[PDB]
């Protein structure tokens, strides 16, 4: 109920959001037609929402320095205007009046908002070349979408890391190890434990002196231009707000256009015919740099498109 | 000889699953206990786990673990694995965020085999649990109950309009109890935990499989909330001593983190290992 | 949690009753999605209102999510006419009336246990159901 | 078995490959083991065995694939290929046998007055007799390797 | 359970029939797994629910699975087609049509006993067979 | 020259392998009585793993289990094992966290054992038995039952054999039948123990040898329910009395955890061994 999310006496958000939102309480009705527009029904979601949008976090929560304690050094990033949507899928609907229409990804134990990491995994590789799957449903689309993404992943490395040149064969074998840990064939590379590339949960980390969660309205307008729009109400992560991003990321090394771990690598370069223009190493800071630089470029979440989840550099 | 008991601290969300042999509402459920229907890490996936955070140091995982597969040398393991079954979940609640929910039936399943494995420091905490459990039974004379041991925490909601908590304040617990089981304890009947631990009211994460942005595939993972413990007992069996004291210093070392369960690439099932502290 | 044959018999008479499978044996697409949500939903929100989530037509953006809620009250209709005579946990004075919208069926009888566990049992035989026949 | 054919020569250069010319002094005879693994696994899994050999066209890699997927690592000291060579001596003593005791099986089986106990004794199974064949000279080269007597 | 001889060589004629050993004498890894699983599935979830799960192609359920249950009914028919009348025996003998899935032929007159013998003895005998093959 | 009846407390998952003889749809099925087909264990595999345990002890062993295989001279094996047949097995229920389920065949056989072979303690144990079974078959005159022995169990669901279990009152369970059969003791018809002890209703493991994150093999494993009792008798034929005391007092004590079956390094199989208490 009190602002300042804590341990000590906070309402679990997802809680509050999904089960406690939608209580039996007397004197309130939300299943027939005429209660879903009723006021009562109005003002009961109202509170509710009241209740879920009066939480602030502060930048010294002992919640967030655990998550940096367990999940090493954070990626701090910050939220433009529009906000940051994520889970607009989960299903929070019921056609009632004052009501969250959109679903709103929540931790289960904490309860603050987050970014699961498999959100942030599919955003990431989503701009890789090797994505989209190559299954006959998506034959057609398959070539001008790995030429595009190939393009911007070549100019992305090329600006993050010192390698001059890049081929397609080793964009390909990079992002293989990078997201999938194998080669293209499926076949396993023999890595070691650290050499693994982990996308954690991202946390929200800081609002400063507002609160995180906030209500926004899309209105679409009808196709009809006489009749009433239907506005439409969610939950948004407020403007200005920390997001933590923790990655465990290791060094990629390249030879030959092949994907191979740091043993191989310190046996090949004692051979003598270790060609120094055949080796190509990308360090956890450069993958780091260019995971930042492509979540400064498209943003995370849902609606982005419309300038949804879209990230800045604190 | 020498059993220990160590507790299972999930710093993420934990998914052990049973593979396609069991059909629920949701896709993946996770591994249960097929006595006591709760949660649990089969001793394998906890063996692999330690066997894979080792794998480094060779003579280690050798003497203790045993032969790799497809090795010439077959050799069996020196230490044994058991089951870690679960022992605290985290419950939703409206007074706090989340609460440790433990059951009457965990805490004598606990007290047993405490008392049969001979745990290190099994002694003092045989007795204090003894007598909690004594003293719990003892206010609810056979009734559904949820006990907390904080007096602000009452009338809080765990997980369920239903459940609702009342504090007996003469019933204490001891700081190591507290330390062991976590903070912000209740203690719940058997038919209020077996409901809120059930199918229908683990935690549950949805996942998309996104072609071009349009979507290909949906299906839900049962998960186990982040801050749940688990204890598993280790046994040394005629192990080197110095192997054996370099594996419980890492093991025990705060810094260190394993990896148990799937999705390991996108942070599920990362975890702390702990000993049994003396009380 | 084992599903008896009648159990997936009623649900597929069930499905051709709602014109869920067509005369020739296919379903469309986004109802296994449909079940699978609305699984989720009764995890995530509760009974009741994932029940409210699938009862509610006002979409029309989705296909006709209304049927899943149709296909489980007759599958708890069908499996309740043949509950034996014990009484214990049986509830059944009578079948869900047909008109009745189902969230208020719950809402009125407190027997959420029983219920609960009967749509949980039903929804996963429809999702076996649904896997028998070919989708698009 | 039938001197007249490859199997009596494919018999003598498999004994002549195994059969150790110089006493071995290790008190531990790990091969020895093997190869009483490899006797004991031939003979439970004879009928299997049979199975393979009465298929016609594919017998010889089903033959190399089940010996591979039953035996792992089946090589430590000593015995190197012996799976290969015992796989071609049991194809040969097979093909011999169909060439032999085939016809006179079905003849002997047709001739009602013998009686059910002299037929049974007159029949021959070609794949039986082939793994017999086999097992005896693994036998033979565990008795003559094996140190341990009795 | 003792497997005969006859049905490990209709287990060899059905996996060579159903295609999925190729020419090379290679079956892929995963298909021994999948043999495991339905083992397991038919344990714990029930013989109907599995064979329902089992069959199923339309998702990416590895597109390969069908062929375990088309391999099944293969051996069971050949099965059939011997031991036929043995009347002093408590077995029905029928061939199972190849339009009819077997899931529904279980759900219409499986009997769920001769056909639990049936599928067991068939997974056991198509393991033996895969035995005498090679992973790719 | 003295027979006595032995417990086998489980507490852990017991894997006793078949061995290829028994096919299934499992690859490793668990080792299961010839006529009875209850689950079981050889006197083989008592034997090896007492003699395991005892391995320390040399001349313990070799005056009451024989001499070692590799030894010149032969010596018979004087104290003789016998299998341990199944008990009482855990069933999953919902008021409770499971059961002790045993049968009246189960009883018969024990009455019959106790018998034939003249334990320490049979008279009391079996006049009581005997008492216990002609209630059971009294009140339940030739149908199927489930009968719980306590007030408060009563309305039990077995889950996997979906039946109620209904309270006799006027059958009464003495103290030393309730330490020998179990804490909340349900007793049912053969059919049922049938079904909750068959091959389709054992747990069964699942497990994967990953090779850098795939899977390599994949098999399921059968596992007797940690909990579970099984009986076995020790017949101490012509034995030294010191050694037969020497080892009685080890076999009995608290402290003393035996492994019987596979999978030792990710505890399976391991016991406690209890004698027959007097009545």
């Amino acid at each position: 109920m009190p602002k300042n999310y804590t341990l000590q006496n906070a309402s679990n958000l997802g809680w509050l959001f999904y089960k406690d939102y939608y209580r039996q309480e007397p004197n309130v009705d939300f299943i027939s037609t005429q209660g879903k527009e009723s006021d009562t029904t109005a003002d009961f979601f109202r509170k509710t929402n009241q209740r879920i949008t009066a939480y602030q976090l502060n930048s010294e929560s002992p919640l967030v320095a655990a998550f940096n304690n367990h999940f090493g050094t954070p990626l701090q990033l910050k939220t433009i205007y529009p906000g940051l949507i994520t889970g607009s899928g989960l299903p929070h609907q019921t056609g009632s009046k004052g009501e969250f229409k959109l679903g709103f990804q929540f931790d289960y134990t904490t309860g603050l908002p987050y970014i699961p990491g498999s959100s942030i995994k599919g955003t990431l590789r989503s701009m890789f070349p090797f994505s989209l799957k190559d299954k006959g449903s998506t034959k057609r689309i398959l070539p001008e979408y790995r030429k595009e993404r190939m393009e911007y992943i070549r100019d992305l490395i090329i600006e993050v890391t010192n390698i001059n040149e890049i081929s397609d064969t080793e964009i390909q074998a990079l992002e293989y190890a990078i997201f999938t840990n194998s080669t293209p064939s499926g076949k396993t590379i023999e890595f070691s434990l650290e050499e693994k590339d982990v996308f954690y949960d991202a946390f929200v980390a800081d609002s400063k002196d507002g609160v995180m969660l906030s209500d926004d309205y899309i209105t679409p307008h009808g196709e009809n231009p006489l009749k009433d729009p239907k506005p439409i109400l969610f939950l948004k992560i407020r403007p200005d707000v920390t997001i933590n991003f923790y990655f465990k990321l290791c060094t990629t090394h390249l030879y030959k256009e092949k994907v191979c771990s740091s043993k191989q690598i310190e046996e090949i370069k004692k051979q003598n015919d270790f060609s120094s223009s055949d080796y190509k190493m990308i360090t956890a800071h450069q993958k780091r740099n260019l995971f930042e630089k492509i979540l400064l470029c498209i943003g995370i979440g849902a609606k982005t498109n419309i300038g949804y989840g879209q990230l800045k550099k604190l | 000889m020498t059993t220990r008991m160590y507790v299972i601290n999930t710093l993420s969300n934990m998914h052990v699953g049973s593979g396609e042999v069991n059909y629920g509402v949701i896709d993946n459920l996770i591994q249960r206990d097929s006595v006591t229907n709760l949660p649990n890490i089969n001793s394998s996936g906890l063996k692999g786990a330690i066997r894979e955070y080792f794998k480094e140091n060779e003579d280690l995982v050798r003497e203790l673990f045993g032969s790799a597969p497809r090795d010439e040398k077959t050799l069996p393991g020196k230490v044994r694995f058991f089951e870690a079954n679960l022992l605290s979940m985290p419950v939703r609640s409206d007074k706090v965020p989340f609460l440790m929910a433990i059951s009457d039936e965990v805490l004598q399943e606990l007290i047993t085999k405490m008392k049969f494995f001979n745990c290190e420091e099994a002694t003092q905490y045989i007795s204090h649990l003894s007598t909690l459990l004594d003293n719990i039974k003892t206010q609810a004379q056979g009734t559904d109950f949820a006990y907390v041991f904080d007096p602000l925490l009452q009338g809080a909601i765990i997980e369920e309009v239903s459940i609702r908590a009342t504090c007996p304040s003469h019933i204490p617990l001891q700081p190591s109890l507290k330390k062991l089981l976590g903070d912000r304890l209740v203690i719940l009947s058997h038919k209020y935990f077996s409901i809120l631990s059930d199918d229908n009211h683990l935690p549950v994460l949805s996942r998309n499989n996104l072609e071009n942005g349009q979507s290909a595939n949906l299906w839900y993972e049962q998960v186990l909330p982040r801050y749940s413990r688990l204890y598993f007992m280790l046994m040394d069996g005629n192990a080197q001593s110095e192997y054996l004291k370099k594996f419980r210093d890492t093991l025990c070392t705060p810094s260190t983190i394993i990896q148990i369960g799937a999705n390991a690439s996108i942070g599920y099932g990362y975890c702390q290992i702990s000993e049994l502290s003396p009380f | 949690m084992k599903i008896s044959k009648k159990q997936i018999e009623y649900a597929i008479e069930a499905l051709r009753a709602n014109n869920i499978i067509t005369n020739d044996n296919q379903y469309p697409k986004v109802f296994k999605g449909y079940i699978s949500s609305f699984g989720a939903a009764v995890i995530q929100s509760g009974l009741i209102p994932a029940i409210i989530f699938f009862e509610n037509e006002d979409n029309d953006a989705n296909a006709d999510r209304h049927k899943i809620i149709g296909v489980l009250k007759d599958i708890i209709n069908a499996m309740r006419q043949q509950y034996t005579v014990t009484d214990a946990t049986i509830l059944v004075s009578s079948q869900i009336p047909a008109n009745y919208s189902m969230a208020q069926y719950i809402i009125e009888h407190g027997n959420t246990d029983q219920l609960l566990k009967e749509i949980t049992e039903a929804a996963v035989a429809m999702k076996l159901a649904l896997r028998m026949y070919k989708s698009e | 078995m039938s001197k007249k054919g490859k199997s009596y020569v494919k018999f003598n250069m498999l004994l002549q490959k195994y059969i150790l010319k110089n006493k071995d002094m290790s008190k531990t005879q790990e091969s020895e083991k093997f190869l009483s693994s490899v006797i004991q696994m031939i003979r439970a899994h004879a009928e299997i065995l049979q199975i393979i050999l009465q298929n016609e066209d594919k017998r010889t890699e089903m033959l190399k694939n089940y010996f591979d997927n039953n035996f792992n690592e089946s090589c430590h000291l000593g015995y190197t290929g012996l799976f290969e060579d015992i796989q071609t001596l049991l194809c040969l003593r097979y093909q011999e046998n169909i060439q032999d005791y085939q016809n006179r099986n079905e003849i002997i089986q047709q001739n009602t007055i013998l009686t059910s106990d002299e037929k049974e004794i007159l029949i021959v199974s070609p794949a039986m007799d082939a793994i017999h064949t086999i097992f005896t000279a693994l036998q033979f080269i565990h008795f003559i390797n094996y140190n341990k007597d009795e």
